RNA sequence: AAUGGCUGAAAGCCUCUCAAGCCAGAAUUUCGUCUAGAUGAAUACUUUGUCUUUUUCUUGUUACUUUAGUACAAUUGAAAAUUAUAUACGUUGUAUUUAUUAUCUCGUGUAUUACUCUAUCAAAAGGGUAGUGAAUACUGAGUUAACAAAUUAAAGCAUAA
RNA sequence: UGUCGGCUCUUCCUAUCCAUUUCAAGCAGAAUUGAAAAAAGGUAUGAUUGUUCACCAUUUAAUAGGGAACGUGAGCUGGGU
RNA sequence: AUAAACAUACUUUGAAUCGGCCAAGUCUGGUAAGCAGGACUGGCGAUGCGGGAUGAACCGAACGUCGAGAUAAAGUGCCAAA
């Protein structure tokens, strides 16, 4: 059996476009190739729009009690009720998103410290093993 | 000692199906995969450093270079156009060139 | 500088034509390629479908002298080389030099069996093909047309798989021990100054 | 595809100049939209450009381009045999969006170019009035399907390397 | 237009091109397919054609109309003095055919075998296998031999014994031996090498290789004729007597 | 048209244990084992508990599922379900194919090996050539009465093909098959238990 | 292959399949066998062990002779399989070229290595054991830097095969 | 650009005459007839005519139809034109 | 209405030429022809260049020697620039 389904309420992550690496929630399924994502614009900043399924990725979370054509006011309440933001940041995808944001503002001097420090730690660990 | 350049491949000359214009050389910079990353390299320096096996009786250097500048993007795949002081020899097609970090704008 | 290292392509689960097109372009860009397992490539069509195409290929032959005529190589490594050679310039030094930097093998020979293997995403068979479309391994087609050494390769690959099985098992043991040793250094108090820098940038 | 609201009047002996013609025309721009309008007048009312005055040509924008609606289009197209009337249904959020789907779908299923199709009318039908064999399945409340065999997505063209490292994999996604 | 009347082509296309060989001895292109469920045995030999004669043989086939007093048949005589086994070689199956891995030779080698490695024996120093024989019993060289035996037992599939004739036993004026590789068909490679090692320096008689009333295959170089015309080479129809410029050619 | 979801299910009886590993079903019953590979790249085979009766309870089933897929592909869902249903039937109440020998003038004598893995048809239409017909593994021949045999086995595809191999080896050639009604024919196919 | 069939859906039944999966079936195809055959491999002997160019002796080849130049042991490069992938996670988002903190010296032992070398057992192994050195971590302290500098060319024939 | 036919020789097409494998018949057997896979192998001897063509007498498993500058003259012949 | 002063009107002397061929939202004879003959226009002949792999006529466009750009017909998996 499959684990993650494209449905109404399924939390998805945008992988391309102006809103890359931003969470979103499916509220309507137009057809087999298009969904209507309304990842609450007041929370994650993704406007209500129609996207192709080749631009998103399914997550492991589903917002409960989300019906098709859910409005922004009601959808925002259920998004915080299930605490998707906290749950997403605990998963492997979330940590990789924070890591990417961490490394982009990480200058030449910072590269020097980490590269020098990591080499010593990795060498030290290799010595420890008998 | 240290690497202060990015290897670029001399793909060929700006051409058509049955024509060729050796004034503009086409380069593929390593790490540039699209035309939106080209603006950083527009105006940088490019050198074609080649080795010549001179004799003991000649004072001509064994290492020579031809310098140029990256002037414009070419297509949507991060290919660039470079103009050199002397047009690159077509025998150097497929070889590696140096893309320097200067003239800097940072 | 000079590209002295060799790009090794694992031809397993790839398409013969789309691998050749990407390899042919980069051969002209001065790179050096070695395509291993050139017998495990896939082509569109069933075995009967491919045999009809092969027999048409076999027809082309100089009538007055078949020794002068087209040579129909049956080894899959020579089926890949023909496909690559068709996408390279003909009758000039640029074309011959580019083909000089290409080698196919039916398995992983001694020097290239411990090298970093690469892949060509455009040529992957899981992207360009409908899963229901029937395919044919180049090794299976080669046997049907007279490639004698298909079972010699199957023997050599089997011993490589088992040899790589014990090396990987030993490496996974050492890596786990090294991983846990690093955790103790990370949790160690004397390395507190160095750990915080790694944690600040997310490395730790 | 854009929708326009065009009006005009006829000033001559045949037609009294107190009757105004309206239409809603789908066209890539207003210049093409006017041309469709004039041919409708000429082929249905004997009205010609040299004896008529255009009054208004304004775009019609979708009022709520965030609501999914089942659009029904009544069209007539010309085949090798003759002329037929078709009624196709599409699910989109904009009227101009549904017409864009209809032109593409007709050019593939029937190999009919755009200059053989006349859009008689486009309306909105109910949820259960969709009769398209495939589209009927996605109109329910509890539609659910696992998109399998996903090709991994690329953030942008920047990371589109020609040759990759290691093995490749799809995503159960 | 079509040829008026049909006839088979003259000459076989299976023997094209007609190129004359360079060596008198003919090498067998194949050996009988190996079976691993029998004792090791040699699968070939080498002999010199002496001539031909005729025999009267008694017919033993039943349900035949042949005379009961015998049938006159020709027989070719092949003199086959015993061979001397002077080494063996192991072959490995690769993706380009058999590849000889190593060759192990005996301690004592006859001058008939040595003559193969020169082209002017009377001017040569005849130092063939001198270092091999002189250092045969050294501790270092002996250890190398054991590795060669163990390498074959590990990474080889075909074992052949290098046997050479004794030309002093035949009326031929030639003194250089004739060398032939005879494949060993039989048990596993473990017991194949053991059999080959036992045969080193020994003599193999033809009775051990072939049985009685056994059908064999023979490979040899035919009798030379030189430059020959179309009539003799292929067998085309001689042209009519009226023909200008000659009769014995293809029109 | 393309079907959003086409599904089928097979009810597992008590004395049957099924384990699945990448579209490779192994079924074990009181009569033995049966392994088959279903190499279709668009079916999801997995075992679950489902209510298949109108008002019945939950029961262990094997669900063969294929999602969005045209009518050419969708036909394979019930094909695989029938194969698994047959496999369950074979290991519980094995199959048997009762073949009968039909002759007009020349009697046909059947010689079956001691263990039952081979047969031998003799004097078929007076022919001197004797047919052998080997049997597949897991299929055993035996003689029921006069001019009647039966092939026992656990896999229907093995039993059915072996039965057809017997018939296909005794075909009349170059003669009117409407008049020379000879050979071995399958009278009926039934279950042992 | 044409054709006859098995199981079997689509289409609750039927059906050899313009479905998945199999079997039997030609003077057919491919191995096997026969002839010619390219790059090759093993062994024997003569050598050489960083390397060639240009001359030059020989019927020709290799070794060889002379004048010079060049490098000098030590971190390179491997899971396999599948993709409707047991579960879970989706581990996101730059393959090669291209990942070493300038140089030298001074200091303590331990530890590590697809590191070099030696001896041995093996072995068509990123092999085992022992020793040695190298680099690195524990982990230092000092010196110095400014202008200059940081891929083989020419000549011979004594001897040996 | 040497213009018919024959002789010699090679290759190619299948719209197949025989041999091989199949299906159908108003196929009981024998002899047949229609069709499919298949062009790897065979497909003749003479009287009359320059003849291609034709007509007879045989034999054969069959004595199929065609192309290659209406194949082929520094290959022959010169019967015809 | 639009255009027109290197506009307009010419005069004298004279060269070569009157074997033509192609295309078609055209026609006649012919079963038809890369056949024979016509109405209108554009071309080839007299004409290179870019594209159609190759081509007298097709599509873009007509040429002093060059540099830099935007283009046309038409293309963008490799040969082949995209």
């Amino acid at each position: 059996v499959f684990s993650r389904f494209v449905e109404v309420g399924r939390v998805v992550l945008m992988k391309t476009g102006p809103f890359a690496s931003k969470l979103a929630v499916i509220v309507e399924i137009l057809d087999h190739n298009r969904v209507l994502v309304d990842g609450p614009q007041a929370i994650t900043g993704v406007p209500r729009q129609v996207v192709n399924l080749n631009t998103i990725s399914l997550t492991s979370f589903v917002v409960n009690k989300v019906t098709r054509g859910m409005t922004h006011k009601k959808l925002c309440l259920r998004f915080t009720q299930d605490a998707i933001i906290k749950r997403f940041n605990k998963t492997a995808t979330g940590k990789a998103i924070e890591k990417r944001i961490l490394r982009e503002k990480m200058t030449d001097f910072d590269k020097f410290q980490v590269s020098i420090i990591n080499r010593k730690i990795n060498a030290a660990a290799k010595i420890a093993v008998s | 000692k240290c690497r202060l350049h990015v290897n670029a491949v001399f793909m060929g000359f700006q051409r058509a199906q049955r024509n060729q214009y050796p004034n503009v050389a086409l380069l593929q910079i390593s790490g540039v995969n699209t035309k939106e990353d080209t603006p950083f390299y527009i105006g940088k320096r490019v050198a074609y450093v080649y080795k010549v096996n001179v004799k003991k009786g000649s004072n001509k250097p064994a290492i020579r270079a031809i310098f140029g500048k990256i002037v414009a993007p070419h297509g949507n795949h991060g290919v660039v156009k470079a103009r050199f002081l002397h047009n690159l020899p077509p025998k150097a097609m497929g070889q590696n060139l140096k893309v320097f970090l200067y003239p800097s704008n940072i | 500088s000079t590209n002295n290292k060799v790009t090794v392509i694992d031809c397993h689960g790839h398409v013969l034509g789309r691998v050749a097109s990407v390899v042919a372009k980069h051969l002209l860009l001065g790179q050096k390629f070695v395509l291993v397992r050139c017998e495990d490539l896939q082509v569109c069509g069933t075995l009967k479908m491919r045999l009809v195409q092969w027999e048409l290929y076999q027809r082309k032959r100089v009538n007055t002298n078949p020794t002068r005529g087209a040579f129909h190589h049956r080894s899959p490594a020579d089926m890949v080389r023909k496909a690559v050679r068709g996408m390279l310039p003909k009758n000039n030094y640029r074309g011959k030099l580019a083909l000089k930097n290409l080698k196919c093998f039916e398995g992983c020979p001694a020097p290239y069996d411990k090298m970093k293997k690469s892949s060509i995403p455009e040529a992957a068979a899981i992207y360009s093909f409908n899963p229901t479309r029937k395919r044919t391994l180049l090794g299976e087609l080669g046997t049907a047309v007279g490639w004698k050494y298909a079972d010699v390769v199957a023997k050599n690959e089997a011993e490589r798989k088992e040899r790589a099985a014990k090396w990987y098992a030993a490496k996974q043991l050492k890596q786990k021990a090294v991983a846990e040793a690093k955790e103790k250094i990370l949790a160690d108090e004397k390395y507190k100054a160095k750990v915080a820098i790694l944690k600040k940038f997310g490395y730790a | 595809m854009k929708e326009y609201y065009i009006t005009a009047r006829c000033t001559d002996k045949a037609h009294n100049p107190n009757e105004i013609f309206r239409s809603r025309v789908f066209a890539p721009n207003y210049v093409v939209a006017k041309s469709k309008f004039w041919m409708m007048l000429k082929k249905q009312h004997k009205v010609k450009k040299i004896n008529a005055e255009l009054l208004q040509c304004q775009p019609i924008f979708e009022k709520n381009p965030t609501v999914v609606k089942n659009y029904q289009i009544f069209l007539r197209y010309v085949s090798a045999g003759g002329i037929h009337n078709i009624t196709k249904q599409y699910r989109d959020v904009t009227r101009v969006g549904a017409v864009r789907q209809m032109y593409n779908d007709l050019a593939s299923q029937y190999r009919t170019r755009q200059d053989k199709i006349q859009l008689i009318s486009i309306t909105t039908v109910g949820d259960k009035a969709v009769k398209n064999p495939v589209l009927h399945q996605f109109v329910g409340h509890h539609v659910k399907f696992p998109m399998v065999h996903c090709k991994p997505v690329i953030a942008s063209k920047r990371f589109n390397l020609p040759i990759k490292a290691g093995k490749l994999t799809t995503k159960l996604c | 237009s079509h040829r008026k009347f049909e006839a088979p082509r003259h000459g076989s296309l299976a023997f094209h091109p007609r190129k004359r060989v360079h060596k008198v001895r003919a090498t067998v292109s194949a050996f009988p397919k190996d079976n691993a469920a029998e004792k090791p045995h040699l699968t070939g030999f080498l002999g010199f054609k002496a001539g031909m004669t005729h025999v009267i043989r008694e017919v033993k086939r039943t349900n035949t109309k042949l005379p009961k007093d015998g049938v006159l048949e020709p027989v070719t005589i092949i003199e086959t003095p015993p061979m001397v086994v002077a080494g063996f070689v192991g072959y490995k199956k690769t993706t380009t055919g058999l590849k000889p891995i190593t060759a192990v030779f005996a301690e004592h080698i006859a001058d008939e075998f040595k003559r193969r490695y020169t082209k002017k024996w009377y001017k040569n120093t005849k130092n063939q296998f001198a270092v091999h024989t002189e250092k045969y019993n050294d501790v270092k060289a002996k250890s190398k031999r054991e590795r060669q035996i163990r390498l074959i037992k590990n990474r080889c599939d075909v074992v052949r014994v290098i046997a050479h004739t004794q030309m002093a036993l035949v009326p031929l004026k030639q003194k250089k031996a004739e060398v032939m590789e005879i494949q060993i068909n039989g048990g596993s490679i473990a017991e194949k090498v053991d059999f080959a090692v036992s045969l080193l320096e020994k003599q193999i008689s033809v009775n051990s290789v072939f049985g009685t009333d056994e059908c064999i295959d023979v490979c040899s170089v035919t009798k030379g004729h030189g430059y020959n015309g179309v009539i003799k080479r292929f067998g085309v129809r001689h042209l009519p007597r009226k023909t200008h410029r000659g009769l014995r050619k293809v029109a | 048209p393309r079907l959003l979801k086409k599904t089928e299910h097979v009810v597992i009886p008590e004395g049957v244990n099924i384990e699945i590993n990448r579209k490779n079903i192994k079924v074990t019953g009181p009569r033995g084992s049966l392994t088959r590979e279903f190499q279709h790249p668009k079916v999801d085979i997995y075992a679950s508990k489902l209510v298949v009766k109108k008002e019945g309870p939950k029961e262990n089933v094997v669900v063969i599922d294929m999602w969005y897929g045209n009518r050419r592909d969708s036909a394979v869902v019930r094909t695989i379900a029938s194969h698994i249903k047959n496999m369950i039937t074979g290991v519980t109440k094995g199959y048997q194919y009762k073949m009968r020998v039909v002759y007009a003038h020349f009697p046909v004598t059947l010689v079956i090996a001691d263990d039952g893995k081979s047969i031998q048809v003799q004097n078929f239409l007076g022919e001197k050539r004797t047919r052998h017909i080997e049997m597949y593994d897991g299929v055993v021949v035996k003689k029921l009465g006069k001019d009647e045999i039966c092939l026992e086995g656990n896999d229907v595809e093995k039993v059915s093909q072996s039965a057809a191999n017997i018939h296909a080896a005794n075909l009349v050639r170059n003669k009117d098959i409407r008049q020379f009604l000879d050979g071995v024919y399958v009278s009926e196919k039934c279950l042992i238990e």
